């Protein structure tokens, strides 16, 4: 029977565990005069497992632009979240992480929220930024004198809207001038072409299957199914669609057509989840 | 994934893998010629350098990457759904742009998308796939694993997992007896249902409490509520 151990065997002095990370919060919602602010200890480092919320406030009708003078954070473990509304719904818009310079962020409303997410290891110096606000900083002014603005803001008088080819360096004219109008579903509708700004059909003087399939392909759908007009109701500047030796379509406007009608096309769906596995069929 | 069975050649041509750092980290699905759909939760901090992301097409076997049946690809642009919070794990869907156009073959096929007013009723078997861990402790470096799970109503999903609001933006699929799950390792796997003999895309794998835990199924995000956003730039 072991006995006589009348000594303090646990000679080691216990130490409190590094628990309770919680958060430091840091600066909160501020107006325009407040521009420059450190996260919590930006010149030196930031605490691990710290969550902070920075809200940028601007006058109604204005937007907010970011400019990170110094941005040196950890790896993909730590990220920075950007929000605009923070009332009922917010959009990420831009998320920044990792060391190195980052691009500017333009708010879509008169409010911006900045969030910090940190891990428990690899703490870096931090980041800082300031804002100046303004009127449509990220939205270029549309050009007057009948100029059409693209997605990225480039404005041209008329070199787009379904021409022979896109005369735009940006080339953001993804939307076409042919869409299904007055239809019943996504795949069913009336053919409506637009030369410049006016929607019109393509008549049925020489309508064939090849041009129907070409139109269906231009609509992002499959082959032509159930190609038959019913009755005419439009009265716009109707054009003529005719077969061509090449793969392009030619629209010739003419309001003196005979037996005008609106053509209803039901284009089939495109390629879908059709399995092509080669397996034996069990005769059961 | 967990408790699944080995797939056949060409069984899931619309499932593709995403490689970052040299190892598979998240799954994705092929929709258009140069776009993919993947869970936004996994690709959150790695979207600033798409050049380091490698897109693998037809990764039926993880041991063959340079095989002729596998077409390597690179990621050019990564788009994350704006309405993402990482706090409620809501709208965890992301779209990735392929650098070059991808041809369609027998083993590489696109997938359908839900249409308007197209809701799958609860109680229907739906297929899942992924290269994640099948035993919750080990690793998966073998053939693609496939499984089928039934759709569960969100009313029971909230009760069985009293941790999130769930709401109507999530769809839960699994078995009350447990043993089948796909929320470990590869969280980018798609939720696939069968509407007619054409197949459809139902959801994308999302956060899951624990695999094979009794009455603890996974969570999926309804693509039917993101169809407009996907088609806005599907082209
Ligand atoms: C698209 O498809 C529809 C069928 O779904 C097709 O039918 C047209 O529908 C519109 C309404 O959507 C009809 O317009 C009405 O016509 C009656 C006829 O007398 C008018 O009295 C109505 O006048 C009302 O609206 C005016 C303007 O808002 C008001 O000023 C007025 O006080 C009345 O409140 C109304 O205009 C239309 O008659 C039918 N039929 C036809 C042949 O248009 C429609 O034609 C299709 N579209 C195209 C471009 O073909
Ligand atoms: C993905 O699939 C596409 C096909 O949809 C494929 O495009 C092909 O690219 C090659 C190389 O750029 C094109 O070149 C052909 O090469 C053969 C070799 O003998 C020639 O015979 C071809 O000439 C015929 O085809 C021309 C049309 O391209 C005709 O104008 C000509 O008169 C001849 O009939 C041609 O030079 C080939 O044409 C395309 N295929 C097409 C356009 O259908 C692409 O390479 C695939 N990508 C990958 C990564 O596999
Ligand atoms: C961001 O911008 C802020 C706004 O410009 C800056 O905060 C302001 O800093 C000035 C510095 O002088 C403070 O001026 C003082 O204001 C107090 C106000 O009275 C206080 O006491 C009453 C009770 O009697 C209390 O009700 C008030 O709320 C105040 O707490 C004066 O008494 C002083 O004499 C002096 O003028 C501003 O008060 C202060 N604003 C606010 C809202 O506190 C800030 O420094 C900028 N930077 C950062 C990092 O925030
Ligand atoms: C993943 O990559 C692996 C490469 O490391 C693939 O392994 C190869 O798989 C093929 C089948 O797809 C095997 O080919 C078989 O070869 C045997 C015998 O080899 C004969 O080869 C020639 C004819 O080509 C003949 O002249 C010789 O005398 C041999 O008799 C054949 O009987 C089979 O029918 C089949 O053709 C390779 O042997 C095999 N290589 C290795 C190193 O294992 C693997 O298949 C890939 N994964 C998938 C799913 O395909
Ligand atoms: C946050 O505050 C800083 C304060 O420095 C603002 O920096 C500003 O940056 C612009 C560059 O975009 C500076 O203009 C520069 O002027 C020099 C003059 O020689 C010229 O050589 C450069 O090519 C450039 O045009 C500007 O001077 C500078 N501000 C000050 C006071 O020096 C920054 O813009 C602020 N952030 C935001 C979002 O406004
Ligand atoms: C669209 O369909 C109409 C159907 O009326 C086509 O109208 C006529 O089509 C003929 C095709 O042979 C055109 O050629 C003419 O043939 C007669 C045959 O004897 C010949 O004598 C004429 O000298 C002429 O070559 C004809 O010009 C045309 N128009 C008429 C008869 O007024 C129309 O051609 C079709 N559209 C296209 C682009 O094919
Ligand atoms: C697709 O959904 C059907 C629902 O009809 C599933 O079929 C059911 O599968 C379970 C096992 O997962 C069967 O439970 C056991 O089946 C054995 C053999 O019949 C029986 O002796 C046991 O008492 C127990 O019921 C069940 O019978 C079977 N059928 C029904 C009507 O529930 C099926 O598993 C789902 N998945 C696939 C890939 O088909
Ligand atoms: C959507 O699902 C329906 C079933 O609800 C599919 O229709 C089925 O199509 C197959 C293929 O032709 C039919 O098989 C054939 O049946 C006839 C007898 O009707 C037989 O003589 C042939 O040898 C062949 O076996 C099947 O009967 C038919 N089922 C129906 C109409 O109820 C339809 O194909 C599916 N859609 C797509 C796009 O796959
Ligand atoms: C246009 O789209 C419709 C979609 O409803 C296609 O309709 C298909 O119709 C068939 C019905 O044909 C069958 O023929 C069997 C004998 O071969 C007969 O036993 C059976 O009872 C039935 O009459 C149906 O099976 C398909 O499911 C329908 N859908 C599809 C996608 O095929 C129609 O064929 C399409 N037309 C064109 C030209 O594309
Ligand atoms: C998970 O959902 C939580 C829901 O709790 C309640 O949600 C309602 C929705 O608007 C809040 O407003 C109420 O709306 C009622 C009508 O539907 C009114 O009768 C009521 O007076 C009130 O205006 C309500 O404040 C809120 N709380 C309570 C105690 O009712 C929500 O609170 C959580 O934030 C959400 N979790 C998230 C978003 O992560």
């Amino acid at each position: 029977i072991c006995n006589g151990s009348l000594y303090p065997e646990p000679t080691l002095v216990p130490t409190p565990p590094p628990e309770l990370p919680t958060d430091c919060g840091g600066p909160f919602e501020l107006w325009e005069p407040n521009t420059t602010f450190s996260s919590t200890n930006f010149p030196n480092s930031y605490p691990n497992l710290a969550f902070c919320v920075w809200i940028l406030n601007a006058q109604k009708g204005k937007n907010i632009q970011l400019h990170f003078q110094e941005f040196d954070l950890a790896n993909i473990n730590d990220v920075v979240e950007i929000r605009d509304g923070e009332e009922a719904d917010s959009l990420l818009l831009a998320v920044y992480t990792g060391p190195g310079p980052v691009k500017d962020v333009f708010s879509t409303t008169n409010r911006m929220t900045v969030l910090l997410i940190t891990n428990d290891v690899l703490a870096r110096g931090g980041f800082k930024a300031n804002f100046t606000t303004g009127y449509h900083l990220g939205i270029p002014e549309p050009c007057k004198a009948d100029h059409f603005q693209c997605k990225n803001g480039e404005c041209v008088p008329l070199v787009n809207l379904c021409d022979g080819h896109l005369h735009c360096e940006d080339g953001s004219d993804e939307a076409d001038c042919v869409r299904f109008f007055n239809g019943t579903t996504n795949n069913n509708g009336l053919v409506r072409f637009r030369i410049q700004s006016i929607w019109h059909t393509a008549c049925a003087e020489n309508w064939t299957t090849q041009i129907s399939n070409d139109v269906c392909q231009l609509l992002g759908l499959g082959s032509g199914n159930s190609s038959k007009p019913i009755f005419p109701t439009d009265g716009g500047p109707f054009v003529k669609l005719n077969t061509a030796p090449d793969g392009h379509l030619i629209l010739t406007p003419s309001q003196q057509c005979l037996q005008d009608s609106l053509i209803r096309l039901q284009c089939n769906h495109k390629s879908c989840g059709k399995k092509l596995a080669a397996q034996d069929i069990t005769p059961k | 994934i967990v408790g699944g069975s080995n797939a056949k050649e060409g069984a899931w041509p619309w499932v593709v893998g995403l490689y970052y750092g040299g190892r598979l980290l998240c799954g994705a699905s092929l929709v258009s010629s140069d776009w993919l759909v993947s869970a936004a939760a996994c690709v959150y901090g790695r979207n600033l350098e798409p050049s380091k992301w490698t897109a693998i097409l037809g990764l039926h076997m993880k041991s063959n990457l340079t095989s002729p049946q596998t077409v390597p690809r690179l990621i050019d642009e990564i788009v994350i759904n704006p309405h993402y919070n990482r706090r409620r794990k809501d709208n965890a869907i992301a779209m990735m742009h392929l650098e070059f156009k991808v041809n369609y073959t027998d083993y590489i096929q696109p997938i359908c998308l839900p249409e308007e007013n197209q809701v799958f009723p609860p109680g229907r078997n739906c297929s899942i796939a992924g290269w994640g861990t099948v035993v919750y402790q080990g690793t998966t470096a073998n053939i693609l694993q496939e499984a089928d799970v039934p759709l569960l109503s969100n009313e029971r999903c909230q009760q069985q997992m009293p941790e999130y609001n769930i709401t109507e933006n999530m769809i839960c699929a699994g078995y009350e007896e447990g043993g089948i799950d796909s929320c470990q390792g590869d969280a980018g796997g798609p939720l696939m249902c069968q509407e007619n003999n054409r197949w459809f895309l139902a959801g994308v794998t999302s956060f899951g409490y624990k695999c094979a835990l009794p009455n603890r199924p996974g969570v999926y995000a309804r693509v039917s509520r993101f169809t407009e956003w996907i088609q806005s730039f599907l082209h």
